[PDB]
């Protein structure tokens, strides 16, 4: 805001009205006197008319190159036979040929290519969980070392809490 | 039609009363749907018996409990063993002048520049108002006057203040604080026994000089009758006992039956509450406690016709054939 | 102060920063209105004329990051405010078209539920359910496609048939079609300084070969996630209602497709097993990889399983997915006070148990946040997290249920909290038919908890015997001054809870170990606040350990009053709290909850649905508007300060909108003195569950606890 | 060193040498009564194990109940129900991104499964390099479930409904292990690699503009020749069925089928429609911007302070407007590692900044 | 006329004290003037 | 009884504005007049 500590905060609004009425009452370039406008003002979507859109000779190759093709007014019909003839070349020559993208199951299949993919055979590994992982070896050793087999100390914890927090 | 208030309120008192016993509290007067009593700006007609209670709740008493036993007049008929003790004088110069006597000559020759100074009166006066019913109570009386010497004649007053205490229920206190401000006392003849009597007490000495020179007192006439309540005037050395509970619709001071007040259901309002009650045995409770209630009431009036068969929806037919 | 930094890093252990001030100390490190005018405050770069690459005011310069999921992390594009302010015109633009649509569900409810019903009984009659996942969804699309369509398109108004031209549209296409994305400086810092890697050849390459290290991207085809959102979504559902018309006039069936911008559902009738469609499904697929539609190897084609949204519905039921919301519990512990972690946890837990989990796991997760808020220090509250043995009846019953249910549980032999139930039934029996209270009870609670109470009970009824003898039970409150102070760890850079949730409703990277690290770090420091700071423990080592056979029923938890007398400013009444929750109940969903609780006199795999069974007596609509216009009333100066600044609507809150709600008067007084009751903020809310699945085995364990006529059948 | 308790004489004792919320290597012992024994070492990050601090009993009860959902045949679950205990074991003491993937991918396994039809490139979609041995026994547990819940070759659907929920609800066993980013810089590497490669494949990735709206003339070139090849595709060819692009001819007939009011959707819309961080570092707690900021505004109100000596309190001020010794010690412990190491490298410049003005 | 007022005026009283359901929606319907007020309290009790 | 203090009370919740302007510039006992004495009089919200 143009708000300061030399004036009452009253007067800014008044000379710059003053300001943009002077200056839409009489001028002396085009784009210059648009901004001074609207950098005067306080508070002020689409619907941007007051924009120029100038041309810089390369828009001219992009609406070249993307609408060529687009008509939008092709009749119903003439859609019915073309995708007629598109489906019966599709049946015999590339259904027929074997070049599709779906199958059937064939369960067994599915359950000798999961056995193959994730039951790795060719690894050196055995089949213990706990000899494997660091983790899981400790938390064995302590749970089979821990199942199978005094005012001291709390004024030692007092102390321990008051130096901590000292 | 307000009448009809009055007895279903009833009603349903008895009956929420007959399946287990409550204090005669607001706790189980204001807790209770049809108590509007409080509504009806025209009060002239009550329940059955709750005239004085109602009237308290009018000024929203706090009240608990206690003798509300009015068929026999406790505000009426009461014994009037009135009586007076001796003073204690303010502006303490007296404990100077209280054992040098071992005399009352020089105290009546002081009391004989002029010192005449503000008096200052205290009495205790303690009384065993009575009551009309089997009840008793014991009210004390705490009277502080500050009046003016007098020269030779009488006195001179200025001011009073009472203090009732003790222990004794709104009638009596009424009574009490009436007859206190309506007795051959102070406004009147004053009834004063002077005598140097209550000096003599006071000022210890035991001889006479011959001279009472009695007094009288003209207080202006000051009217301390705003307690009206059960409250035993913000001191007493007895509070909070004698509480009154209901078990079959007869009141029971501390378990002794005062009497039956008549109630009438016309058979339509006994199931009409039963209807949507806690559980199986407060419906028993209430169903087994009804007749011997019924013998302290005269109601046939109760249709023996299909609303009996809509009853019947409740098998208890030993509740029902257990009084006989 | 350079030579006591040297010294004060030399005196302790470290010399690395020893050296580097030795470093830096041995100073080892040595008239046209066009031109003149803009320099000022002159906003040269307003936009005034733009180009079909731009608007003289910026390219639409974007910046690159990822986002945190199960699976694979999701790409994430942030922009500038201009280019904002673009993509958020043409979201607007391409949603209002979309809402003009039917067949699309990504903002609107009632299709995703048709779409699911549909699903459902196709899956039960034994329809062509296929489930089609596409893959790279964003980095393959084009603003040039939209553009493309936008200019094919018509868009025929609905009463003027005029066409509209959709230039400013085409317009911000343009711009964002040569939009520029920046790269992270820390990838470019890696792959300077410095395994075998296509992007980092392509860095090496541009490194220095053509031209500088790269640092802005321009491309065709980027379509940044979560940008052009809507625009994908209008354009995947016309490209799908093309593809169902040409299967549908093919193959002699009748497609029904349901988008979601990301994946879709078809919905298959056959005439006149399924081993005659490979055909049809392969030419689908090749159509549509004609389009920037390109299916991914995960979609699945069959008739006894229906996937969308991750909801699978198979013939009969649906899978509950128990693991799911287990995991879901387990994690999100973000806890910045107990209550908000307690709420948390509550709204999982029913959501959790709407789908049929169980009755005995969510009892352990109960048990497991309350001994995460003990762990922190706070020690044990009446309130605290969500109450243990619970039973099936999270079903008509909400928070302030569940609360009194906590409460009731305390007591073993209710007759303090039955009588308290009474004197909450007398108050609103009087409230309700005899129907004279309104604004006295208002200033009779704004004073705080004991006087309150009191003054409720002798407005029932009472004598001193029950002021001493209600108000004994005591409970030690550390929020009773304030609020707990405290600094958790939040990003850098930086009065009731009521007005935060109305401001919130008017108003339009971090980890969970280390959260709760910080949360009990700061639960150490002095929190609780007097007069003044100090400890929880210095509190708790005040009281007094009386034993006086009636604080010893729940230790920790209930206290007497002369076992506080050391410390009293933190004691409030818990009775009262159960008469506001009573009270409250009342208000929100019936009397129901005054009578007493009956107990009662199944292969574990027997699920059915149950609905709620409440009854309001609130006014049941109950939208805006009338919570503002009472605060008005009740509290002024409140609704003056710290409300309605952002707001040009008073006149309507001002000019009695049916104004004096039934109970919205006195059911919102409890709430702002109360920090724990938190009903205005939940009226003001749906259901979000509608239908409950459960077990039989838990319906025939719960409690019967419906409610007899309070008037005992006795009044009309 | 960290004390735990587990009986009443015996105590488990953790030690580690280093601080932060970095992945350390810690070493376990044990004290029975007084004779400390070793019991082990391992290497791990600890802000990946929240979720079992005290869930000892919700999970033993879920998999309880998970596998008394198979109580339709008495000795099918007497197998499943161990296995599936030591699965969730292992998945809790291992938390990686390859086992939530494993697990995605055995879901849509078995939605594959389930179904009748299914794409030809499934089981590529599958498969994960396993690293440091410890996947593979969690992937072969998980392998030898689905081939116990599914093999068989007359009785083995008796209940597949039953069969279908557990197997769904082992699948989804991927949320328990936590979401939060191993790794900042490989994850921001890789997410840079995944946007950058489709556009290096296409050919159309441009190198730094002028930010203003002037493009060189290559850079145009390459644009409309990006351009022209989005939109050359033929209907014919079957060589393009995984490359981006769209077909004209098409793309004419949807639309000439949209204008005519031929599918279920029209236009005949009502409602008119027409009624500071650095973009350079996402992730970052602090811009560069910030920084200077903050340190210009100090060393500001220091100088404007001057009118020398000054203490430690300059300090304080850094605590102030970024979130007496009470006070600073209670905003001082709110920082996190890298918020402290910033906090000193703000600290540093203040100071160095402090250090020159005296001069 | 003014029987039918007064009546209507009754049932106003009785509903806004005996059914006791009334209060600042009257403000609401009064401040606009008197036809439109009228007309309100009269649908209110009954017309046509 | 109906004395001061009551009608004040209604014209502040029943009109604002009006209370506001035209109305307690000379009071400074406000705060018994807001603070719900005796708020919502059985007949002066409509009688007024
Ligand atoms: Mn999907
Ligand atoms: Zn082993
Ligand atoms: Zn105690």
């Amino acid at each position: 805001n143009y708000n300061n500590r030399f004036v009452a905060d009253w007067v800014i609004e008044r000379i710059r009205w003053l300001l943009i009425e002077i200056l839409k009452a009489s001028k002396s370039e085009d784009q210059e006197y648009q901004r001074l406008i609207h950098s005067l003002s306080n508070v002020k979507l689409e619907n941007l008319e007051h924009l120029k859109r100038n041309s810089l000779d390369y828009d001219e190759r992009l609406n070249e190159s993307l609408f060529i093709g687009l008509k939008g007014d092709i009749r119903e019909s003439t859609v019915r036979e073309e995708l007629i003839k598109l489906k019966l070349w599709f049946k015999d020559e590339v259904f027929s040929k074997g070049l599709g993208k779906f199958k059937l199951t064939d369960r067994r299949e599915l359950l000798e290519s999961l056995s193959s993919l994730g039951a790795h055979l060719d690894s050196d590994v055995s089949s213990c969980p706990f000899c494997n992982n660091k983790l899981m070896e400790i938390v064995y050793n302590v749970t089979f070392s821990c199942v199978e087999r005094s005012n001291i100390e709390k004024h030692y914890l007092s102390v321990l809490s008051l130096c901590n927090k000292i | 039609s307000p009448q009809q208030i009055c007895t279903n309120f009833k009603t349903q008192l008895v009956l929420s009363s007959m399946v287990n016993p409550l204090v005669l509290s607001t706790s189980c007067l204001k807790s209770f749907f049809w108590f509007n009593e409080v509504l009806e700006l025209e009060d002239d007609s009550q329940i059955e018996l709750a005239e004085l209670t109602d009237f308290a709740l009018m000024v929203k008493n706090q009240n608990v409990s206690r003798a509300m036993f009015v068929e026999d007049i406790a505000m009426g008929y009461v014994v009037s063993n009135f009586e007076g003790v001796r003073i204690s004088l303010s502006n303490v110069m007296v404990d100077g002048v209280q054992l040098p006597p071992q005399d009352i000559g020089e105290l009546f020759g002081l009391k004989a520049g002029l010192v005449v100074q503000i008096d200052h009166v205290r009495m205790s006066t303690k009384f065993k108002l009575k009551r009309k019913m089997v009840y008793s109570f014991s009210l004390e009386c705490i009277m502080d006057v500050g009046e003016i010497q007098n020269k030779e004649v009488i006195l001179k007053v200025v001011a009073v203040d009472q203090s009732v205490s003790g222990s004794g229920g709104n009638h009596m206190l009424l009574d009490g604080v009436s007859v206190v401000a309506s007795l051959p006392l102070f406004t009147g003849q004053a009834s004063f026994d002077l005598a140097a009597m209550l000096i003599e007490s006071n000022l210890a000495g035991s001889n006479d000089n011959f001279l009472m020179r009695n007094v009288t007192l003209d207080l202006g006439g000051f009217s301390p009758e705003l307690s009206d309540k059960y409250s035993y005037r913000l001191s007493g050395p007895e509070n909070q006992e004698d509480p009154l509970v209901l078990k079959d619709g007869a009141f029971y001071v501390g378990g002794e039956r005062l009497s039956t007040y008549k109630v009438e259901f016309t058979g339509d309002l006994v199931v009409k509450a039963l209807g949507a009650l806690e559980d199986d045995e407060s419906v028993v409770s209430m169903l087994h406690q009804l007749w011997p209630y019924l013998k302290a009431t005269s109601q046939v009036i109760l249709f023996q016709q299909e609303d009996f068969t809509i009853v019947h929806d409740l098998y208890k037919k030993q509740l029902t054939k257990s009084i006989e | 102060l350079l030579k006591n930094l040297t010294t004060s890093s030399y005196v302790d252990e470290e010399y690395f920063m020893c050296f580097k001030y030795l470093l830096i100390q041995g100073h080892f490190d040595q008239f046209t209105n066009a031109a003149l005018r803009n320099l000022c405050f002159y906003s040269e770069d307003s936009p005034t004329e733009f180009t079909s690459i731009s608007s003289n005011s910026g390219n639409l310069k974007f910046g690159l990051s990822y986002k945190e999921q199960v699976g694979s992390n999701r790409e994430l594009y942030v922009g500038d405010l201009n280019t904002k302010l673009m993509t958020r015109l043409v979201e607007d633009f391409s949603e209002a078209v979309g809402n003009s649509m039917k067949y699309t569900c990504l903002n609107s409810e009632k299709e995703f539920e048709r779409a699911i019903c549909d699903m459902k009984m196709a899956v039960n009659n034994g329809d062509l359910s296929c489930s089609y996942d596409h893959s790279k969804w964003g980095p393959t699309m084009s603003p040039a496609l939209f553009l493309a369509l936008l200019q094919m398109l018509e868009l025929r108004t609905p009463v003027d048939r005029s066409k509209i031209d959709l230039d400013s549209v085409k317009s911000i296409l343009k711009w964002h079609l040569h939009k520029v994305v920046e790269v992270p400086i820390n990838v470019a810092e890696a792959y300077c300084i410095g395994s075998t890697s296509l992007s980092e050849e392509f860095f090496h390459q541009t490194m220095q070969l053509n031209g500088q290290i790269p640092s802005h991207i321009m491309s065709v085809l980027d379509m940044g996630q979560g940008i052009l959102h809507n625009t994908s979504d209008l354009y995947g559902l016309i490209t799908e209602q093309f593809l169902c018309y040409a299967l549908d006039l093919l193959y002699d069936v009748i497609p029904v497709s349901y988008t979601s911008s990301d994946d879709q559902i078809t919905l298959i009738k056959t005439p006149s097993d399924a081993a005659e469609w490979l055909e049809m499904i392969c030419f689908h697929e090749f159509l549509s990889s004609k389009l920037n539609k390109f299916v991914s190897p995960k979609s699945v084609i069959g008739t006894f399983v229906a996937e969308f949204k991750s909801r699978f519905f198979v013939m009969g039921e649906e899978t509950p997915l128990l693991t799911k919301f287990v995991a879901a519990a387990l994690h999100n512990v973000k806890c910045k006070t107990p209550t908000q972690l307690s709420e948390t946890i509550d709204t999982i837990c029913d959501q959790c148990i709407a789908n049929g989990v169980s009755t005995k796991i969510v009892t352990r997760i109960s048990k497991r946040v309350n001994q995460l808020i003990r762990y922190s220090g706070y020690g044990e509250t009446p309130f605290g997290a969500i109450e243990d043995q619970d039973v099936k009846d999270w079903v008509d019953g909400s928070r302030g249920y569940r609360l009194q249910r906590k409460i009731e549980a305390i007591f073993h032999d209710d007759k303090e909290t039955s009588f308290i139930r009474n004197c909450a039934r007398k108050v609103f029996n009087d409230i309700k038919r005899g129907r004279i209270f309104e604004e006295n009870l208002i200033n009779l609670i704004g004073r705080g908890g004991d006087e309150a109470l009191t003054g409720f009970l002798q407005y029932a009824g009472c004598s001193e015997q029950e002021v001493n003898r209600v108000l004994n039970y005591r409970w030690v409150n550390l929020s009773s001054f304030g609020d707990l102070r405290l600094v958790l760890r939040t990003k850098l850079m930086t009065v009731p809870t009521l007005i935060k949730t109305l401001q919130s409703k008017l108003s339009r990277q971090s980890s969970v170990a280390s959260g709760f690290i910080g949360f009990c770090k700061s639960m150490g420091s002095k929190c609780v606040r007097d007069g003044g700071f100090l400890y929880i423990k210095e509190v708790y080592s005040g009281v007094s350990a009386c034993t006086c056979e009636i604080c010893a029923l729940k230790p920790k938890i209930i206290y007497c009053n002369n076992s506080l007398n050391k410390v009293s400013q933190f004691s409030k009444p818990i009775l009262w709290d159960y008469f506001s929750l009573v009270l409250t109940n009342a208000c929100e969903l019936g009397e129901w909850v005054f009578s007493t609780v009956k107990e009662p006199q199944n292969n574990q795999n027997f699920f059915w649905a149950v609905k709620p069974k409440v009854v309001r007596q609130i006014e049941d609509q109950l939208g805006m508007n009338h919570v503002l216009q009472s605060i008005r009333r009740n509290y002024p100066v409140l609704f003056d300060e710290h409300l309605t600044p952002f707001m040009n609507d008073l006149q309507v809150s001002r000019t009695m909108d049916s104004g004096r709600l039934k109970f919205l008067d006195v059911c919102i007084a409890l709430d702002m003195m109360n920090e724990n009751l938190g009903i205005i903020s939940h009226l003001l809310k749906t259901r979000d569950n509608s239908v409950y699945i459960v077990k039989q085995s838990d319906c025939a364990l719960a409690h019967i606890r419906q409610s007899s006529y309070t008037d005992w059948e006795l009044g009309l | 060193a960290q004390r735990f308790y587990l009986a009443e004489s015996l105590v488990g004792f953790l030690f580690y040498q280093k601080t932060g919320e970095r992945s350390r290597c810690y070493s376990v012992y044990l004290s029975d009564n007084g004779v400390m024994s070793e019991q082990g070492s391992f290497y791990c990050d600890p802000k990946r194990f929240f979720l079992p601090v005290f869930s000892d009993e919700v999970l033993a009860g879920m998999c309880e109940e998970m596998t008394s959902w198979l109580d339709f045949d008495t000795g099918l679950m007497n197998d499943t129900g161990p296995i599936l205990r030591l699965l969730v074991l292992a998945i809790l003491c291992s938390p990686s991104k390859r086992n939530q993937t494993f697990l995605q991918g055995l879901r849509y396994f078995l939605m594959a499964f389930a179904n009748q039809i299914h794409h030809i490139d499934l089981t590529s979609k599958l498969v994960v390099e396993c690293k440091s041995s410890s996947e593979v026994v969690v992937q072969r547990l998980a392998v030898g479930l689905f081939i116990r819940l599914l093999s068989g070759e007359s009785d083995a659907s008796l209940f597949f409904s039953r069969r279908f929920k557990y197997l769904l609800n082992v699948s989804y066993l991927c949320h328990l292990i936590t979401k939060e980013t191993p790794d900042r810089l490989t994850d921001q590497i890789k997410c840079f690699e995944k946007f950058i490669e489709p556009k290096v494949k296409f050919g159309c990735a441009v190198v730094n503009p002028s930010l203003n709206g002037k493009l060189t003339v290559d850079q145009e070139d390459i644009m409309i020749n990006g351009l022209k090849k989005f939109f050359s595709k033929s209907l014919r060819d079957t060589e393009d069925v995984q490359t981006p692009g769209v077909c004209k001819e098409l793309l004419n007939y949807c639309v000439s089928l949209f204008n005519r009011g031929k599918l279920k959707v029209s236009g005949e819309l009502k409602n008119n429609p027409f009624r500071i961080p650095k973009l350079d570092e996402l992730g970052n707690i602090l811009s560069t911007y910030d920084k200077e900021k903050l340190v210009s505004a100090c060393v500001s109100s220091m100088a404007e302070r001057f009118k020398n000596l000054d203490p430690d309190s300059t300090d304080y001020l850094i605590l102030k407007n970024l979130t007496t010794q009470e006070e600073l010690s209670l905003m001082y412990e709110a920082l996190t590692e890298e918020q402290v190491e910033s906090f000193n490298e703000i600290k540093h410049d203040v100071q160095v900044a402090l250090a020159k003005m005296a001069d």
